[PDB]
């Protein structure tokens, strides 16, 4: 028995899975094609030429495929998440010299997920808001901070943190955080007399629960924004 | 003999000496690089220039990073086989290479002194950050962020310094589109170093 | 002896040496210029001082862009008939410019291998990019653009190599009030390029 | 010989050698200096290391400033008792500085032509800006605004040249939280100056 | 017959127009005095110096008027079409070696346009959009992207151009645009059961129909505009 | 008599108020302890020693004693106002050769007032904005614009200072600011007939009455407010 042209390469399943970091550096090593040869070792069909066949999003050439390893990589075009969660590949394994012919041969497919950082910044769906607070009036949850943020919805990349910056020393409010919609939910834990015609003006500042990816750190210059409430 | 301060990779090669990215089969860019001895410093002096399309075709995105990867041995001559760079330097012969054998080429490597090989308590001075810029057909200039990192590993014991060149933009327009894209030309960056001893 | 590599306006010199403006009957503004040999570059150390009152009243406007625009011959002797700067540059006598002939002032010039005459394929690499400041009255430093270009054009026959440095701003205020206006001082400005033959 | 170019403050010193904090007891950081004479001009190369916890604190706030200040007689020696830097600078040897005396020191020193004490009308040549960067734990490069003054005041008749180095930044976030601070490092920063006279 | 001062300098017409681009760099040609001398030529009446009388909007020195040959340039002051859209410039020609008298003479007006450049990002007059989606709806132009773009109101600098960043990937809508109010209509063309309790949830980038100039290509970020349509 | 540990250190009142401008440099002398000594001169109870026992807000370490002079100055730790507007400050002045006992001593309070520097822009609390102009209608104050300015509330870095950057040049229009609230009262100055069915387009730039400090000067770059009003 010779090692001839007789059978098609040997994949291990038919569905691969792979994982790659969001805006990942230049050949970062996404995964790789475990195949093998039903044929005798150190023969020309052991000789596994690997081949990409389509990229279903297939406009941004973004991985790249070590034809003699199968090892599949990252190149220079840079990874967004938030363009293309994730890709589909459809690869072939061939055997003999990388003689290409119409033979059929055994073909994968191949799902990668892009793992999402915190690469945007949260940014307020509502610029003005002002409450009315009366007085016996406590654990009262009026009003709601509108927030955007992009990263990857349901993620800590994602989730509303929120700090006082100036306004409420005394301990008026706090912020609790809606996780199903985004929301400042902030509260009313000590009473105003209203007949006292005061304000509680305050400013607040908006940022994810992680912290920011170390692109858009150093980036970030947080405007405090200006909830006016009146009493 | 001011020739002997100077390493560098020639001006204007005839083809292609650097192999950045993976998937090319060959050198598919032209680096020009350029070390000077300025006293107890190196003025080093790098840009890149497209000749493959498909290292020419990155001006139509617009997240693109790329690296150029340096090694040197232990006398300072250029690791061909692992860097990035397929043609080792040499001295000053008019705008070309010299074509003799490297004298002192030691002293153009970042020292280990000040720049450490594995030292956690002392990362951050490995690091070198900067701007270069890419002149677009409408000579648009868009920015590209530069690092360069010096002395970050060794990939076998042959390896005795590293220069680790990294060019990127994050732009909100790709530069170019497919018509109009013709060379991925960076504009010249100029960084310094304490070099090694000599 | 290392006074003859440096090529330079002189240090604080006594009037005007540069016009800028073409509205100016005469120099408007002195132009300090150096350029020093190192290695197989260049370093050019740039910057001007407002010496006339329209010169200086461009301070008070907030979208200001102006250009020296320097032309030498074949022996890289200055064409100050076509140049902004109409005093030729000469070497190092302290801080004021010498006297005699210059000696292999050609080596100082942008080498035309790297910084070619119309071509079209490689104007990219013509280009540098920079940035200086102005302070204002009230110690506001100010951002100034800075494009450098090399070897873009000859006027005539003559002019074998070409730079031209173009400071321009586009701020959101003015930097000065008309009162408050003193002179306009650009911070200086370090380029390197690879250098012409000796 | 070319190790009398340069004038620096040692790769690396065992033991702190700059007092920036006037709260600090004895001296709590590395000021690594070089001054090396380019032509013309001195390219002089500074950083700073964090030693003292007090001085590795500060990445922790995001509105930072501190201050080298260097003052030097007129022969271009150091005046260690009213400077940042409590070491005296000195030739090289290798990646240490030099033992003997200065030769020709005043020559490394800021130009008085160029950069004159106490001149209201030429007060703006007196100024360089520049950027440095902070690598944070996550390798987050922070942008630090660089000031260096020249020649600005003399405390008394000994003074004759004046150096100013001042970083700062005012940032969104502390590049560091209080467990995650280890030492305060910044990148290199390069600037020029025309020179003294020998 | 001398060439005694026995007339006034010549113009060809009283009008001239020019015409010059904003942003251009000093010492650009905008236009030329043609003027003729009615004495003999090679004389000291043939020898014109132009000379500016005024310009009408006179605070920005922006003009400069070569006074031997009458070609007006741009000087070191930067043209902004967006505060001065056009210029108007009294000037006259004198006869003689550049003696100033207040002997009348002929004296014409320019008008110098200035040609616009797509300086300016069109920025959205609306913060939060959101409309109200039904079930055998379709071709539905129900909500309009409020745009702002300051480069003169009608040309291609001035006109947005919209794209889909994500959450149009079905096909689901299309933006047309309104020319004569710069507006972005955004269409329905897949139709969605409205009993579905669904989102529809997307951002979009505006930009002009032009291309950004020179100047503020490179600095050009778009931020999503996030449109949240509930069905 | 000698000079024993007899008495307390003699402070001169016991509230100093010192005041120091925001952001200032490090080293930047704030203020001055002076005390005396009761005993004898050039004696061991006559080296004072002073001691900063607290800060009440503790956490940002921005002062420094010199403990043999008493002279306060400022850390690299730079101050902000807008987050702490003064400080108050137990010192203790303690005779002997530095000694720490438990023996009481006299000890006073500090006042450090903080100076505002006009270090924030006024940003516009409304981003629409719209009024209805009639015929026989002037010195009509229909429209304010609503600012926000973080530097000092009552102070000349907080109130808004306005100019027309396009569209008024007719000179419809006039801006009164108001101070008890920072609003931009736009006035109405000569009359239109609201039959033409015309368009009044204009935009603002808004900026302080005072001049903005040298670290956010040469970074405020304005965008001007598009009011539209339609007649």
């Amino acid at each position: 028995v010779l090692d001839i042209n007789d059978n098609e390469p040997v994949f291990t399943q038919d569905v691969f899975v792979g994982s790659v970091e969001e805006l990942s550096a230049a050949h970062t090593l996404v995964m790789k094609i475990n195949a093998t040869d039903a044929d005798e070792p150190n023969t020309l069909n052991s000789k596994i030429s690997y081949r990409i066949v389509s990229l279903e999003p297939a406009y941004p050439p973004v991985f790249y495929l070590n034809k003699d390893t199968g090892e599949i990589y990252t190149t220079s075009v840079t990874l967004d998440r938030e363009e293309h969660s994730s890709y589909t590949l459809t690869v072939e394994a061939r055997d003999g010299n990388g003689e290409v012919t119409d033979k059929p041969v055994k073909q994968a497919q191949v799902q990668i997920r892009i793992l999402d950082v915190n690469d945007n910044i949260p940014v307020v769906e509502n610029k003005v808001l002002e409450g009315m607070v009366e007085e016996n009036q406590v654990n009262v949850e009026v009003t709601r901070i509108k927030v955007f943020d992009a990263d990857e919805i349901g993620s800590d990349n994602w989730l509303a943190n929120f700090t006082f910056a100036s306004g409420n020393e005394g301990g008026y409010f706090h912020i609790e955080t809606d996780a199903q919609t985004n929301e400042g939910i902030v509260t009313l834990i000590k009473e105003v007399d209203y007949e006292e015609m005061k304000n509680l003006d305050f400013s607040v500042i908006v940022a994810n629960k992680a912290a920011f990816h170390k692109s858009i750190r150093s980036k970030y210059k947080p405007t405090p924004i200006p909830i006016k409430v009146k009493v | 003999d001011d020739n002997i301060n100077t390493l560098w990779t020639g001006v204007n090669p005839t083809t292609a000496n650097c192999q950045i990215m993976a998937s090319s089969e060959s050198n598919d860019c032209k680096l020009i690089l350029t070390l000077v001895k300025t006293g107890a410093l190196v003025t080093a002096f790098v840009y890149v220039i497209g000749v493959s399309n498909d290292f020419n075709m990155l001006t139509t995105h617009k997240n693109i990073n790329f690296t150029a990867e340096l090694f040197f041995d232990s006398t300072g001559n250029l690791l061909t086989s692992l860097s990035s760079l397929k043609t080792p330097l040499n001295h000053k012969s008019g705008q070309n290479m010299a074509t003799g054998a490297l004298t002192n080429a030691k002293g153009f490597m970042p020292s280990t002194t000040a720049y450490p090989f594995n030292v956690n308590s002392r990362e951050k001075e490995n690091y070198i950050y900067g701007t270069c810029y890419y002149t677009a057909s409408d000579h648009t200039a868009f920015p590209i962020d530069i690092s360069v990192m010096l002395n970050q590993r060794a990939l076998n014991n042959e390896t005795s310094y590293c220069i680790r060149v990294t060019w990127s933009w994050n732009t909100g327009v790709a530069p170019e589109v497919q018509t109009s894209a013709t060379t991925l030309v960076t504009s010249p960056f100029t960084f310094y170093y304490i070099r090694e001893d000599d």
